[PDB]
RNA sequence: UAUCUGGUUGAUCCUGCCAGUAGUCAUAUGCUUGUCUCAAAGAUUAAGCCAUGCAUGUCUAAGUAUAAGCAAUUUAUACAGUGAAACUGCGAAUGGCUCAUUAAAUCAGUUAUCGUUUAUUUGAUAGUUCCUUUACUACAUGGUAUAACUGUGGUAAUUCUAGAGCUAAUACAUGCUUAAAAUCUCGACCCUUUGGAAGAGAUGUAUUUAUUAGAUAAAAAAUCAAUGUCUUCGGACUCUUUGAUGAUUCAUAAUAACUUUUCGAAUCGCAUGGCCUUGUGCUGGCGAUGGUUCAUUCAAAUUUCUGCCCUAUCAACUUUCGAUGGUAGGAUAGUGGCCUACCAUGGUUUCAACGGGUAACGGGGAAUAAGGGUUCGAUUCCGGAGAGGGAGCCUGAGAAACGGCUACCA
RNA sequence: GUCGGAUUUCCAACGGGGCCUUUCCUUCUGGCUAACCUUGAGCUUGGCGAACCAGGACUUUUACUUUGAAAAAAUUAGAGUGUUCAAAGCAGGCGUAUUGCUCGAAUAUAUUAGCAUGGAAUAAUAGAAUAGGACG
RNA sequence: ACCCACUCGGCACCUUACGAGAAAUCAAAGUCUUUGGGUUCUGGGGGGAGUAUGGUCGCAAGGCUGAAACUUAAAGGAAUUG
RNA sequence: GCCCGUCGCUAGUACCGAUUGAAUGGCUUAGUGAGGCCUCAGGAUCUGCUUAGAGAAGGGGGCAACUCCAUCUCAGAGCGGAGAAUUUGGACAAACUUGGUCAUUUAGAGGAACUAAAAGUCGUAACAAGGUUUCCGUAGGUGAACCUGCGGAAGGAUCAUU
RNA sequence: AUGAAA
């Protein structure tokens, strides 16, 4: 198997390592998970312990958070866009953390409508109360109000899926929101 | 497995072997105190030497 | 040392949100730690822009264990120096000494600016990389 | 080697157990516990070669299977327990109570005292944490674990405890000037009432230490174990309350009490 | 016990070697050998090959027994005594043998895990599991085999196994049953507009992400975005609370969700005790087993500083296709070129790198000595490596297992 | 001044601690306020922070050397002990031998390297000179 | 240009022997068992052998570095008397 | 007296050497590449639920056709669970073939040395001024020690010509 | 010019 020492590799000097031992099962690694989109496929492998670790494949719906407000809604993915480690990834669209990927939306836009009462894109006394006292807060930004006026949103997985079973990220936003924009609309 | 047994003689042979006056003694010795080895001669000497030994590297103290 | 996003991925440090919504004095917040035994977290480290997680200060990697005492020999690496270990080992037989040198590697941080000659003191820390294990925490020369 | 090791040779097992080495090349191993591998006595070698109330494992393992023997107010049926220091052990057969302690010569003692002195011990906290639900706790050098405690018990403290239950009798802070117990080094045994400390922050908390010989040294803070306050020892001491004297003044001790 | 002696000369003084002498847990051999005690013993060459036979199996009062096994319950109609075989649960990763590999590698002293796993023990620790949450559902408790066994048997042989009929569980797969408060949302309704509101769903533990708190060198002033406590609505404004660490995004707490759904006893032995609303009603002990988390303990894995024999008839080594670093990701139980993508060209060297040799495992130590030292250390103890050479992997807390499998080579 | 033990003023030496002689030998907040100028009649009410401590702070570097913590046993040296002596081993010894009593199983060594440590000779070691120099 | 006296640096000399060495001898070959001012290079009985091999330089002759197997009880230094 | 070398006999040790020499072990380019493991599929087989219409028994009801539900039966439909053989792609990578390279030994026609060995032949180079003073370096010559040329030294046979 | 071994 994949070994992960360095009696493996060659010393700073410049001397190969004799060979010394047999590799171990504390020193070992494995394949990859090259989790894809459709479909969810969880595999679990034991590990050292019991100690249980869902390697995520095919995840279709993963879990996204909206850091000003706190709040963290179930949505599917589209596809990943963009990822600093390799175009490889994003061509076959391969989920790993940091990972740029757009999302519906939608969860946050009818929960948008209900917590504040105030239009995107283009009653009750108590409900009426709640969005008068919430208000002064629905003016977020340009891009973010663009991205809710496309219905198609990015947010950058910060889980890792192939340790966990689990695509979780967050919404982009602000200063990281502008970079990111910059190096799609990089040409 | 089992912690050996220490063992450590009781004697030790002469540096230089044929001296007429260190032989003609020991047997002296042994003739006189009625003994049958050398052996057991050098067991008594190694004994002395061992008290004196000790003797010399105590009294060297104040 | 030209732009602190220069990497493709968003350098940062982790969890330390600064919200966009409010508008407050201060618009962007930076972490740090006092690193202990008596060191001092430089004001470049404080007002500083850059990120570099593998530092003490302003990063995780916790000093724990030995510290040792060098002079840079090498500068010519990113984020990274060689230092040079001049002392002298003994030799019972003969009665005297023999110089001898190590140089070890450590990992440096954008709070200190090091030209060759410049006596510095490190810390243990977890590894870094392959060669590294030591950080730096004060330079004395100039 | 592979996993967890499970057998213990003579001459790896420690000094201060006094087992000899003829009679089988095997020690016994102290199963795991509530104190460690090296500073612990073992029941088996405690009955058979401390007081002979047994001559052989069977037999002790006997006794241990048919209950006569009882640690901290439970019974404790395993032949290789570990009955570490300050520990407290009873046999209603006799009525007797043996307490573990140590002596100034380095060794396991052999404490015979009563019911009550029994039913209370001492016990040094290794560490206090805050527990799940919001529950401050600490831990013992006994790997007793202790909920919601005086906040004036802080580390390196001692607690005495009613044995019946796991609560607090009383507790005895740290500070200079409290009669102490050393556990560690040469100083195995002595008693010697702090008279200051150091601290080289970053490592190893020292303190300086003397005995009413006016005697003093110096030795470590995790190392020592206090034990009260001035005069007054909050227990019943071994013989010769700590004091290491010459090889020729116990050479002229046993010579007058020959 | 800081010792010398014989030998080049016809003789003498010297350098200089040879030989002598004494020792060795240093072996072999010869010749001889009456006794007591203690005891090394196929290491050196071949870690060369092995016939045969043993070396890990295992139960209590207490996981499962209709043995069509054996005594007898007669205190027991279900057994309730003992008890092969078999299922289950543990262990077989310790021990034992050798020293082949290995020259910053093991190892020795000395550090760290604020960078991680840890069965077992030991001390604490699961009022919150009805999910259109009102019939959707037994909780004095639910379902399914399958072994053993019965018999049919098949191969020359195998700890070979098929076919058919049963039956068990701490085996599998499932599964409800106990408080009180406290905030969010809705939100009936009054409608008030200072705004008051009945009633309903959530909250245990665990995983994953995001956020806040997790603290505190020193004293006063000007207002309000809207008075916020209560009002003399002149404003008195106090009250405030957070542990440890050398030091943390620590311990820990709370918001918002995630989970294909973790744990929250359908287990077992003795003794049988009390309340009467006289019901197999309600309550009750001493235990064993297991179980989520934390801590402990036996460990484990990486890691800081220093140290190794001979070689320059080895002076440059490393980097194609990882060598040195950085960023991101995968993998790991975890850091980290451990591995990948991109980028910088570095890293070691006469203070002997790198390559070669070693009848080299390292050490605690052994022989031997005035001092300095030299030689040896396979070998009882500590830490490593290996099971004919290599590679891979299941079960498991723990193996790269070999008295466990898979392939290749001999 | 005990009948060869131990004491005082001890003259002197021997090494140690402190003050001054141009000799700051880090000081700001503090509580101890300390040594308290604080004194009540001869034992009273109020001095300058390290002598206890938390910190802000300059803490220019080593080599050296002292002391300490720590270095698994066995081995080595070495205490006591009649295994019949001895090699050994850690046992044994004493009773009214019926209840039993009881000292032991010491101590030493532990290289280099690492941690703290008093010192400041010795050996190097940078300092403020077309003063970006310190107290301010 | 000579003479006298002094001086510093040289090439050396005559005599002693406090000192050294095995001795011849030596102003260092002294200040070394009363063993240490600083540093470099070389030797470890005689031969085999400055051979063989491997690099390296040279047109070549040859040079620099440079062993082993094997063999032997002496070879060698200085002096004394013949 | 002592001694040198060639040549001749006996025995040994090492060197050069045709043989694209031979072996042993390690590292390794390239090629083939088992075997497990991970992932894309596969689907025998077994198995739970939902209906699903009828060949027609049984009883309850118009008691006569007819009607209600269970029933031995079989398609047919989905809703699923477990699921071996086989299989794509990947990483780990044994083993074999081919080269290269590094070390450790080894065969060999013959050639040229060295050493040892009681009495072999040819001369007499050296030690005295050794009978041409010896030796050092270099070159040529010749059976052999050796001679000669050019320079150098005294270890010379001279420490010496006012 | 040479002069056998102990």
């Amino acid at each position: 198997g994949i070994s992960r020492d360095s009696r493996h590799k060659r010393s700073a000097t410049g001397a190969k390592r004799a060979q010394f031992r047999k590799k171990r099962k504390f020193e070992l690694g494995r394949q990859p998970a090259n989790t894809k989109i459709g479909a969810k496929r969880i595999h679990s492998v034991r590990t050292r312990g019991g100690n249980k670790k869902y390697r995520a494949l095919r995840i279709e719906t993963g879990n996204f958070s909206w850091a000003s407000e706190g709040i963290s809604k179930k949505t599917r993915i589209a596809g990943v866009v963009y990822h600093p480690s390799n175009n490889e990834l994003v061509r076959t669209n391969t989920l790993t953390k940091a990972a740029i990927v757009q999302i519906d939306a939608t969860p946050f836009r009818q929960w948008f409508e209900a917590h504040y009462g105030q239009t995107l894109g283009k009653k009750s006394k108590n409900a009426e109360r709640k969005w008068a006292a919430r208000a002064a807060s629905a003016k977020i930004e340009s891009s973010v109000e663009s991205q809710f006026s496309a219905g198609r949103l990015y947010a950058c997985i910060s889980s890792r899926p192939g340790q966990s079973g689990r695509c979780d990220g967050y919404i982009l936003e602000g200063e990281e929101l502008a970079f990111y924009l910059r190096r799609l609309t990089a040409k | 497995p089992r912690a050996p047994r220490t063992y450590s003689k009781t004697y030790s042979t002469p540096k230089r072997p044929y001296e007429s006056s260190r032989l003609d003694a020991e047997l002296k010795l042994a003739g006189e105190f009625g003994l049958k080895n050398k052996k057991e001669i050098y067991r008594i000497s190694f004994q002395l030497s061992k008290i004196r030994r000790a003797a010399r590297d105590l009294l060297t103290r104040d | 040392e030209l732009t602190v996003q220069s990497e493709r991925a968003f350098q940062k440090q982790p969890h330390i949100f600064n919200n966009p919504k409010v508008k407050t004095s201060k618009r962007t917040k930076r972490w740090y730690k006092n690193a202990g035994l008596g060191f001092k977290t430089p004001k470049t480290a404080i007002e500083g822009s850059y990120i570099d997680k593998k530092c003490p200060f302003t990063g995780l990697v916790s000093i724990r264990g030995k510290i040792l005492t060098g002079t840079v020999v090498s500068t010519k690496m990113h984020r990274t120096i060689v230092i040079r270990r001049a002392y002298l080992h003994y030799i019972p037989k003969y009665n005297r000494y023999e110089k001898r040198h190590k140089n070890v590697p450590v990992h440096v941080s954008p709070a200190f600016r090091v030209q060759v000659g410049d006596i510095v003191t490190v810390g243990q820390c977890r590894p870094i990389s392959k060669t590294v294990r030591f950080n730096v925490v004060k330079v004395s020369a100039a | 080697a592979r996993g967890p090791k499970k057998h213990l040779k003579r001459l790896a097992a420690p000094h201060h157990w006094l087992l000899d080495k003829l009679s089988g090349c095997y020690a016994p191993r102290p199963s795991a516990g509530p104190h460690k591998l090296r500073e612990s006595l073992p029941l088996i070698v405690f009955l058979r070669n401390r007081l002979k109330y047994a001559l052989n494992g069977r037999e002790v393992k006997a006794i241990l299977m048919q209950r006569h023997v009882k640690v901290d107010g439970k019974v404790r049926t395993d032949t290789t327990y570990p009955a570490g220091f300050m520990d407290v052990i009873t046999l209603d057969a006799t009525n007797e109570n043996f307490r573990l302690v140590y002596d100034v010569k380095g060794r396991f003692a052999v404490h015979r005292i009563t019911d009550e002195e029994a039913s209370y011990k001492l016990g040094k906290v290794k560490k206090v944490q805050l527990g799940k639900k919001g529950v401050p706790y600490v831990v013992t050098h006994d790997g007793r674990t202790i909920r919601y405690p005086d906040p004036n018990i802080k580390v390196n403290d001692t607690v005495k405890i009613d044995l019946a239950s796991g609560k607090i009798t009383d507790f005895i802070k740290f500070d200079a000037g409290k009669l102490v117990y050393v556990t560690g080094g040469r100083n195995l045994g002595r008693i010697g009432t702090i008279v200051h400390k150091e601290r080289h922050d970053g490592g190893f908390d020292l303190v300086h230490i003397k005995d009413s010989l006016d005697n003093t040294f110096v030795t470590r803070l995790n190392n020592v174990f206090v034990i009260g306050e001035q005069g007054k020892p909050y227990i019943s001491l071994p013989k010769g309350k700590g004091i290491k004297l010459s090889i020729a003044e116990e050479r002229d001790r046993r010579r007058a009490q020959q």
